[PDB]
Formats: structure tokens, sequence, C-alpha cells
RNA sequence: CUACCCUUGGUCAGGUUGAAGCUGGAGGACCGAAUCGGUAAGCGUUGAAAAGCUUUCGAAUGAAC
RNA sequence: GAUCAGGGUUAGUCGGGGCCUAAGGAUAAGCCGAAUGGCGAUUCCGAUGGAAGAACCGGUUAAUAUUCCGGUACUGAUAC
RNA sequence: CCUUUACUAUAGCUUUACAUUGUAUUGGAUACUAACUCGCGGGCGAGGACAGUGUAUGGUGGGU
């Protein structure tokens, strides 16, 4: 599934607009990629599947709080 | 209900006046050969030698009326089944 | 090192095949070899990616050793075989413990001889050494690109490299297409050309050779309609217009090369 | 990215203190080696404390 | 000369039969309209 | 059905010629049945047949069937 | 070779199947992907192939016959 | 249905910007390794803030 596990950002569709006004269905995709992580308070590391937008919630209320927040959504399941 | 009936045609009655230890009867058609013996020999009381089968499906009875309505007779099994040499059956 | 026939039927006039006088054993080692399917050119959703592939004579595979990693155990050359997997030929090696390999066949190396591999083996003929070990100006394939993969670049029969210079931690080589370019000095290589140097002065002579061989007819562009090609169509012959391929490839001098690639930095001078 | 300094650091030091760096020299370096650690209100707090 | 229709009871099966109608989200779904409709035949592996 | 491909099986009367290495027995070699085709003519054209029949013809160890 | 009724196909060894794997197919762990799903092993399935388990001649019926009968063989289990 | 220097689009390819994406010396280069990428075997190598990818953007584009 090409979801990001911590905002659950996923693909939306959308159309090309030409100068002429042709307008052709597009997909805008996910700035998504795969990263690993330190946890400092269990120790260990993570591989999470996250977008840009995602790693910047990580660089703001840390990873532990985040994980928290993304498994209460439904996010990392 | 192994047993469905014995078979009185031509060629059984000139096949037991040549072997008097050779008999036919018409069983179920998932039965085996072990059971066939077992039950012939747990009804008649007999000691039974050998038994050989063969499986019929029935006869297609095609009718017509606004036509083609199919019919068929029940698949049967046969059974010929030779008794320890010296002993006889009667179906009266 | 080839035979040429006489012109007793049309299909044989200009027909030239190799002698086959290297080869001193008929038949493969049954540990070595395993049955090899075909494929059509056709890919695993069954579509024919690849044309002109199809039919031919049955082949087995054999399993050539191109890591040489048995380092120090001496190996003596026991017999000369056939391989219908490539154009060269290929030597079956035992080692002093027990063990059995391929490997292809360096031009010069004979039945009885001993070969090794190592960083203290000597630089001799069909012996696998580090580039670092190797001396200045000398022939070698079989050469890695990366340590401890295995040979991948010159293996053709007749093809050779020679070692030009070295830098430290890169070697430069020139290669059989006439380019030349920096190795890593851990990689390894063989001492010597490959063999069957007179693979490229036969002659198939008639088509169905092509047809054994495994290959199919190849259609011209400008026979077709343009529905089919780019190329196609016309009243009578007609030239076609810019050589294309189906997909409208322009087939006379556009570079392929992704001009962004990483390894341009070890690339000292090109042909190709 | 506001990171707490556990340890003193080259260039930018002074363990134990409220430091910004950019988001790929705290995220990748400093916090998986453990010369520092997120500054969130949560641990801002714990570190209000000097006892000293 | 030959005709289009060679049979094989392998082939008819394997291409037609119950089975293999099952195995896909689009047979199952010639099977339902097969059954609103109130065939007596559902496949090829009912004429047998 | 047909086009191509993959795996696994089968088939090709008889005669002739005489390469590489007096011998030897090669070949998209020769003649010719089975077989695979479909050159020419005749016939058929509410046909026996929605493409056939008769005679004739090509290939018939191979890019064969 | 039509309609109706009655009758007729007999195997330890034959042909299958039970065992094995090919092309290919379905999958496991994994990978990919609006959905429906697409891929993916040394795993399983799958003969047109391989099996170290073994039978041939004759005669009899209106209709079966290495199957029934005669003669002469062979191959597994099992009990003493 | 087919063609092209008909029109308008568009898959693909390609350019730059922002994100992924950091650190030193002296902006722009040089240098580093920890993001990221590949190989070996069951950590060691080789690269490296490039590459690849998302968004935006100019060019090309009868392949459609
Ligand atoms: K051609
Ligand atoms: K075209
Ligand atoms: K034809
Ligand atoms: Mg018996
Ligand atoms: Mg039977
Ligand atoms: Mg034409
Ligand atoms: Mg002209
Ligand atoms: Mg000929
Ligand atoms: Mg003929
Ligand atoms: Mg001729
Ligand atoms: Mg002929
Ligand atoms: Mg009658
Ligand atoms: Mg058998
Ligand atoms: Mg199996
Ligand atoms: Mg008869
Ligand atoms: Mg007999
Ligand atoms: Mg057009």
């Amino acid at each position: 599934s090409k979801i990001c596990q911590i905002t659950g950002k996923k693909a939306m569709v959308g159309n090309n607009v030409s100068h002429s006004k042709r307008r052709t269905k597009r997909v805008f995709d996910v700035n998504l990629f795969r990263k690993k992580f330190y946890w400092v308070e269990q120790d260990c590391w993570v591989v999470l599947r996250i977008s840009a937008a995602g790693l910047r919630l990580i660089n703001k209320i840390g990873l532990d709080a985040a994980i928290k927040r993304a498994a209460e959504k439904g996010f990392l399941n | 209900g192994i047993i469905i009936k014995p078979i009185i045609s031509e060629k059984m009655t000139a096949v037991t006046e040549k072997m008097s230890e050779r008999y036919g009867f018409r069983v179920s058609p998932n039965a085996n050969k072990i059971e066939i013996k077992k039950a012939v020999e747990a009804m008649y009381n007999v000691k039974v030698e050998d038994v050989n089968t063969m499986r019929y499906d029935g006869k297609r009875k095609n009718r017509y009326t606004s036509g083609l309505i199919r019919g068929k007779e029940a698949s049967f099994k046969k059974a010929i089944v030779t008794l320890k040499k010296g002993e006889t059956i009667d179906f009266f | 090192g080839i035979r040429k026939l006489k012109p007793t039927t049309p299909g044989q006039r200009h027909k030239v095949i190799g002698a086959f006088d290297k080869i001193t054993a008929s038949t493969p080692e049954k540990s070595l070899v395993v049955g090899k399917k075909k494929t059509g050119g056709r890919n695993n959703t069954g579509k024919m990616t690849m044309r002109y592939i199809g039919g031919g004579h049955k082949q087995k595979y054999r399993f050539i050793d191109f890591k040489r990693t048995k380092d120090g155990i001496p190996a003596t050359v026991k017999t000369i075989e056939y391989d219908p997997n490539r154009s060269s030929r290929i030597a079956l090696l035992y080692y002093a413990d027990g063990a059995k390999a391929y490997i292809i066949a360096p031009d010069g190396l004979e039945v009885g001889h001993t070969v090794m591999s190592g960083s203290e083996a000597a630089p001799e003929v069909g012996n696998a050494l580090p580039l670092a070990n190797i001396p200045v100006g000398t022939i070698i394939h079989n050469i890695e690109l990366r340590p401890g993969q295995g040979a991948k670049m010159v293996r053709s029969a007749g093809s050779f490299a020679q070692l030009t210079s070295r830098e430290g931690t890169y070697v430069v080589i020139k290669m059989p297409s006439g380019e030349v370019r920096r190795i890593l000095s851990t990689c390894k290589a063989t001492i010597g050309s490959v063999g069957n140097s007179d693979h490229a002065l036969e002659k198939s002579g008639k088509a169905g050779r092509s047809r054994w061989l495994g290959r199919r007819p190849h259609n011209r562009g400008v026979v077709m309609n343009p529905v089919d090609h780019p190329m196609g169509g016309g009243e009578g012959r007609q030239s076609g217009g810019h050589p294309r391929s189906r997909k409208g490839l322009y087939a006379k001098g556009l570079k392929t090369r992704a001009p962004k690639k990483h390894s341009s930095k070890y690339i000292i001078e090109r042909r190709k | 990215m506001q990171v707490i300094l556990k340890e003193d650091v080259v260039n930018l030091g002074y363990k134990d203190d409220i430091v910004t760096v950019k988001d790929g020299y705290g995220r990748n370096f400093l916090i998986p080696q453990g010369k520092a650690v997120i500054a969130s209100e949560s641990a801002k707090k714990v570190l209000a404390e000097n006892l000293r | 000369m030959k005709r289009t229709y060679q049979p094989s009871n392998r082939k008819r099966l394997n291409k037609h039969g119950f089975r293999s109608r099952m195995a896909t989200a689009n047979g199952r779904r010639v099977l339902a309209a097969r059954r609103a409709k109130g065939r007596a035949k559902l496949t090829v592996s009912d004429e047998f």
C-alpha cells in the first residue's frame, strides 16, 4: 500500500490543463520514501515509509509522539 | 443394504449350470469387493472364494413431447460371486 | 584452426567451420551440467519482447566458475571441452582436495598444466590474481568490476585486455572496444587471452545453420506497411526516410548512454 | 529543529543547552549517535531543573 | 477439410469448466449472471 | 481454426551419387512411394463440397512433417 | 445404425490411478499497487515423458475375455 | 483507417527550482560522513549530499 504511515497521505486525482483548456486526467503523487530512524526511548531502529510532510512532523514533535499519534488515528497499520 | 437383488437371466442360469458355485447379484454401485464378500456371507452363511465386479450405467430413455425430455435409469453394479467348491445357494 | 568445405552443394559453397582441434574430450562432466530451457524471446508475461529468437538445438548449461575463490589450492587441467553456451572453449580443473570446476580456456593453456588463484600465485597463463599483483603491460581477461563479485568483462573468444598503468587504489586498463577506464585494484583478472581466436573467420554458408543456432529471420522496415513500421509504405521501392526503429528511435548516431551515469568518472578515453 | 545537547559537541556546544540546527544535522547525526535529544516541552521542563 | 471444432475433453474443462470459472472475479461474475437468469446448464461441467 | 513460441513424444518404401577422413559415406545432394502442398487444364457453379473432384505438377533427412 | 421391451461389458499382472517431475499454473516468506488485484521459492499441482511390482498361448457366448475356463508363469503384503 | 514542417493536446525523454539534504575550510569550489545507493559474506568494501523519486517549470515529442 502506497500510503504514508505517519499522516495517511495518498495520491489524489486531478487534471492537466493546457493553454487551450484541454483537460486530461492525471495523478498527484506523494513525496513518499523509506527512511530508517533511531528511537531513543526504545533503544532500537525502525524503518518507516513516510512522506516529506511526515518527516516534518517527526522533526517537530519527536519520533515517539509521532508514532503514538499515528497509531491512534490508524496510519501505521 | 448392499445386495439389491439376484440375477436370473439366460446367461447366468447357464453359468450356474456349469459352475454350481457361481452366482450373480446386483449391489450398490459404490460397494467394494471386500464388503460384498462380507454381505453375501453374512446373509447366506457360506464361504465366498472369489468376487468379480462390473459397473453398469443406466440406459437412457429419451421421450419426446416440446422435444427431448431426457430420462435415465439408476446405475448399478454387478457382482459375480464364486463360492467354496461344494457349496450352493437357493433363490427358490 | 578452421576447415573450409568444398563446393559440392550450393549450401556448402561458402561454409567455413572450426577444426575442433583444441578439444580433448567428447562429453561433459555429470555434476556440472543441467538441462537448459529455451525462451522464444518471451518474458514472464508470455509476450515476445525480443524478436528473432526461437528453435535450435537442445543445450545443457555448464557451470563456469567466474569467481575463482579457491585461493591457494592448486588445480590441474584435465580436459578441454566444447561448450554450446559461449563462443570460447572451456577447461575442466581438478583441485588437489577434490573439487571440480569449469573455467574459460585461455589461449595456450593445455592438458596437464597446473593453475592457481590468489594473491600469492605466479603470474602465469590461467592464473587468477588481483590487479595489484599483476605486472604492468600484461595481457589479461576475465576482469572483475567489483571485488568478490566475479569476472564480467573480456570473456568472448579471442578477447584480451592490457593493463597499462597503476594509480594507487585504481589501475588503468584498455578494453577490447578501445575504451580506457579505471578499475579497482582489489578486483581479479586471469593472465592471458581468451582462446578460440579463429572464431570470427567462420561462415555459416546457408540459412539453415542460423536456425540451428536459434535465430529466426529478420524483416526490413521498408517492406512493411505504415501501420507496422514508420519506414513502411510507398508505391514501389522507397528509401523510408531517416533510419529509425519501430518506436521511432534514430538509428544513425543517436547516443543512448545516460548522460549522468556515475561510472563516467572512471572512463578515461572512450571508443564504443 | 530544536535539540537538547546531552554532550559537548564540536563547533556548537556547551552541553545541556537550547540550540537550533538544520533538520538533517539533528535527525541523522546528533540523535542517532547520542550527543543530543529533541527539545519538546515535556523534555524542556525536565531541563528547567538545574539544582547546581 | 479441417473445421473449427476439434473436441478435447481435457481442454474443454480447463478452458470453460466450473473450477476455472470460480478462480477469478470475472468468472464468478459470469456464474452469478447465469444463476440470476435461471439457466439449467451452469457451465460445461453440467453437460458431462 | 489460424499466426508464432515453450515442454514432451512419433514418422519418412526403394534406388542413385560419391565430400572430408582402394576404402569411406557427407549433403537445406539426385530420382521416386507414404506424406505435406497447390503449378496448369478440364469439370462443378439452386455443387456430392459455404473452396471440392480428375488428370497434371512441386518438395519429400530437412529453414521437414 | 429406425420405434418399444428384454439382455449384454467380469483383471494381484493389461490401460489408468496410486509415486516422480517438464512447459506452464497456484502459492509461502517478501515486493508492488485507487479498488478489483500484479509479481514472487529448492514448496505443491501438472504427462505428451521416468518408475526397482509383476503373464503368455489356446478354447468357449446370440452378445465379454492377457478379465471366464485350461495349461504354464510372475509380483507385493501377511502369519507361523 | 493512413500520412505530415495542418491545429490542439499527450505518454516518454530532457532542463532548472524546492523537498528528501548534512558538516568543515576557503560565495563557489575543495574536503568529510551520518542521510541515501550498490557489492561480498553472514560487519567489510565502493560511492555520496550527487544520484534516484515527488511537486513546479522551459525544451523535445505523428510514439499516441
Ligand atoms: K531482411
Ligand atoms: K505509424
Ligand atoms: K499454405
Ligand atoms: Mg479371478
Ligand atoms: Mg473391473
Ligand atoms: Mg507489401
Ligand atoms: Mg518509384
Ligand atoms: Mg533434397
Ligand atoms: Mg505423391
Ligand atoms: Mg528439384
Ligand atoms: Mg523427389
Ligand atoms: Mg434394434
Ligand atoms: Mg499396470
Ligand atoms: Mg509433486
Ligand atoms: Mg465383439
Ligand atoms: Mg485371450
Ligand atoms: Mg492522427
